[PDB]
């Protein structure tokens, strides 16, 4: 989900 | 004179020593008994939250039957209530819009030091909240000033350097009582079992009362709670693949997180309202609001297979800041209404919420080395990188509207059914793809029968939907429409003695209509801007049964204890929500002694939930995992001596049998582990 962006 | 110990919320809690609850109007926004009420509801009376030191909210979801603790992060948890996870709260009936937790701020975390009661309503609540999602809805609820004098002053101190103490003081200022006032704050600095992770709290509150007979209290104050915590960890506590390896063994306190990581959620809110007695037997009360949820978080920690074999593992640094303001007008008529026969009631009312949430992120680090030393044994110390400029900023604003009418009509001295509904129309109006429904019907039909004078059943149609987030979008391009689902109920209920013991077992089917379930085949992504990524919605189903009973068992036995058996999945397919255990077994109970050593109580509970299981992605391998977390027996005993007519003496220990548990495995790839053993002792008020 919830949006956005951990490692990507 | 009529005793009048109850109000328009529903009679407190703050006294009656018994763990079940009196009336509550968080259904229909009119007064009820349970068994008066057709919905499933189950909620945690203050006696309760008293006994076992259940001091902030976390503490009451544990110990609500039903519902179940996951976690995510050191300082975010989530609550599962019948296969979905539960995201409305309702604070003295009024919703909050802190909707969103991946930047979550407040929700997750309140210290109870000022509630009298948290009620969680189980199924469908669109009928009083607006869009929201299938589940429950809790709603905590504020203590209200006492007529003639009363307070207290409680300190305390748990294990790993938990210290914590409250304050509550009400009354009347002023000989007639035109006025009465309360306040009360209460601060907790603790570490944890876990490395570096230090939390302190602090929460003040303030209200007050202004009588004048039928022009009834126009009664305000302000809250304030702020969550600093320092040495937080993100998302799990530990990767649960090494660098390709196999599986990763660590000890019950490691800590992804940076020494520095904290995610800071701080919330104050003011809140003003009058209600007023008309003579017709009725009664109408007008409530503004204005809220506001930040969120301070500069977070640190390590994550993604990283154990990496020449010991060492780089690290995922991130700052996330926001506030969201929000006002709320919120009005409401209820009262006796004659058709014919008979009078019934109606509760004819409208509302209004303005939000708007603004805010940054920070993910594009500047000058910054994320590896590190060694893995094994680590206290997780990194540089605190320089957060460049903003790396995706927020500028959303919500409009929800809506009016409601509710009947409690009944066509017989024992059947009384429920027809009425609730409308709305959502705007927010934001810096994305603007997005807005309206006219949407949320209906509530239901109807009691009183059977023998103990029994009665029930059955009920609630409702309840949700705007989805533009983040959601189809083959094509188009935000698939709001989340929306029905909790079919059909139930019995049974007190004994005015109300002092409550008990009640129905079946609840929920059925879930456009779940947003990620799109797959979807990578041959053709062109249209809805390209990279996209979802699709799909139906999902709901069903079980739940059991709980709750009151004076006894003489000055108390319990509250529930089962519950689930089970959900998708349009012909798998089990959703595998993590949330099929079944569970809740049982809290205190007994006061008799003469002898009546100055003593002692009590304890259990908890216990069946084999939980999840699915990872091992990237190193590609290989999918299976996950599952055994069994859960949890024992928590507790005691408390009231060595003086004012100055109790307690202490409760957690987790007896210190079960070393899973609390999370197939978060992003993680894990948390499970709060061993705790310990904290006590002391009651005055001098
Ligand atoms: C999407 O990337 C996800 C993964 C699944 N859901 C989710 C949640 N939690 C939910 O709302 C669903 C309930 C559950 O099973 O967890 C929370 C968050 C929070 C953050 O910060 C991020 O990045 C993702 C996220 N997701």
């Amino acid at each position: 989900x919830r949006x956005k962006k951990k490692t990507t | 004179a009529t005793m009048i110990t109850s109000n328009q919320l529903g009679t407190i809690t703050e006294d009656s020593g018994s763990y079940t609850p009196g009336t509550i109007a968080t259904a229909t926004r009119l007064v009820l008994t349970p068994r008066e009420t057709p919905q499933s509801i189950t909620v945690v009376t203050r006696q309760n939250m008293d006994d076992f030191g259940l001091n902030n909210i976390d503490d009451v979801m544990r110990h609500t039957p039903g519902i179940t603790v996951s976690a995510y992060d050191t300082d975010r948890n989530n609550y599962y209530a019948r296969g979905f996870s539960i995201n409305n709260f309702q604070y003295d009936g009024i919703p909050s819009t802190a909707r969103n937790v991946g930047y979550s701020a407040g929700n997750t975390l309140s210290d109870m030091a000022i509630y009298d009661r948290v009620e969680v309503l189980k199924g469908a609540t669109g009928l009083l909240t607006g869009a929201g999602s299938l589940g429950a809805t809790i709603n905590l609820i504020r203590k209200k000033p006492t007529h003639e004098f009363k307070g207290h002053v409680e300190l305390g101190a748990g294990s790993w350097d938990n210290y914590r103490s409250e304050l509550d003081v009400s009354g009347p200022l002023t000989e007639s009582g035109n006025v009465r006032g309360r306040a009360v704050a209460a601060y907790q600095d603790k570490h944890s079992f876990m490395d570096h992770y230090e939390r302190k709290t602090s929460v003040y509150y303030g209200i007050l009362e202004f009588d004048l007979n039928p022009d009834t209290m126009l009664t305000v104050g302000a809250d304030y709670q702020d969550n600093d915590p320092k040495g937080s960890g993100w998302s799990g506590s530990f990767p649960l693949f090494d660098s390709q390896g196999n599986r990763n063994d660590v000890s019950r306190s490691f800590n992804n997180g940076a020494k520095w990581s904290s995610w800071e959620q701080y919330t104050r809110t003011v809140f003003a309202n009058l209600e007023h007695n008309f003579a017709n037997g009725w009664v109408g009360k007008v409530q503004l609001d204005h809220k506001i949820n930040g969120y301070h978080a500069p977070l640190g920690a390590i994550m993604g297979d990283w154990p990496a074999p020449d010991n060492s593992a780089k690290i995922v640094a991130q700052k996330y800041t926001g506030e969201t303001k929000s006002n709320s007008l919120d009005i409401y008529l209820t009262g006796p209404f004659q058709f014919l026969g008979r009078e019934h009631e109606l509760v004819v009312g409208t509302s209004a919420s303005f939000s708007h949430w603004e805010g940054k992120s920070y993910w594009n680090l500047r000058n910054y080395d994320n590896t590190t030393d060694d893995f094994i044994n680590w206290d997780g110390d990194i540089g605190k990188p320089d957060w460049g400029t903003p790396s995706q900023y927020i500028d959303d604003k919500t409009r929800q509207l809506g009016s409601y009418m509710t009947a409690r009509f009944n066509v017989t001295d024992d059947l009384n059914l429920f027809l009425g509904g609730r409308v709305v129309d959502y705007r927010v109006t934001g810096l994305n793809p603007t997005i807005r429904e309206s006219g949407r019907f949320i209906p509530y039909v239901g109807a009691v029968y009183d059977l023998n004078d103990t029994y009665s059943v029930y059955a009920s149609y609630t409702d309840i939907f949700m705007p989805q987030d533009s983040w959601y979008r189809d083959s094509s391009n188009k935000l698939l429409e709001p989340d929306e689902g029905q909790n079919y109920e059909i139930g019995i209920k049974g007190e004994y003695l005015d109300g002092r013991l409550n008990t009640s077992l129905a079946y609840f089917e929920i059925h879930e209509e456009n779940r947003a379930e990620e799109d797959a085949l979807y990578n041959s992504k053709p062109t249209n801007p809805a390209i990279t990524y996209a979802y699709k919605g799909i139906k999902a189903k709901t069903k079980g049964y739940e059991a709980e009973i709750s009151g004076e068992l006894a003489p000055g036995w108390q319990v509250q204890a529930g089962y519950t058996h689930k089970i959900i999945r998708d349009d012909s397919g798998k089990k959703v929500s595998t993590w949330e255990p099929q079944d569970q077994l809740s049982l809290y109970t205190s007994y006061k002694f008799k003469g002898a050593l009546d100055k003593l109580t002692v009590g304890g509970g259990a908890r216990w939930q069946g084999k939980s299981w999840q699915m990872v992605y091992n990237n190193p391998r590609s290989r999918w995992e299976k996950f599952s977390q055994e069994d859960y027996w949890l024992v928590d005993l507790m005691a408390r001596y009231q060595i003086t007519d004012k100055l109790s003496a307690s202490v409760n220990v957690n987790n007896v049998f210190d079960k070393t548990y899973y609390t999370n495995i197939g978060f992003y790839t993680s894990a948390s582990y499970g709060d061993p053993r705790n310990l904290m002792f006590s002391t009651r008020w005055d001098f």
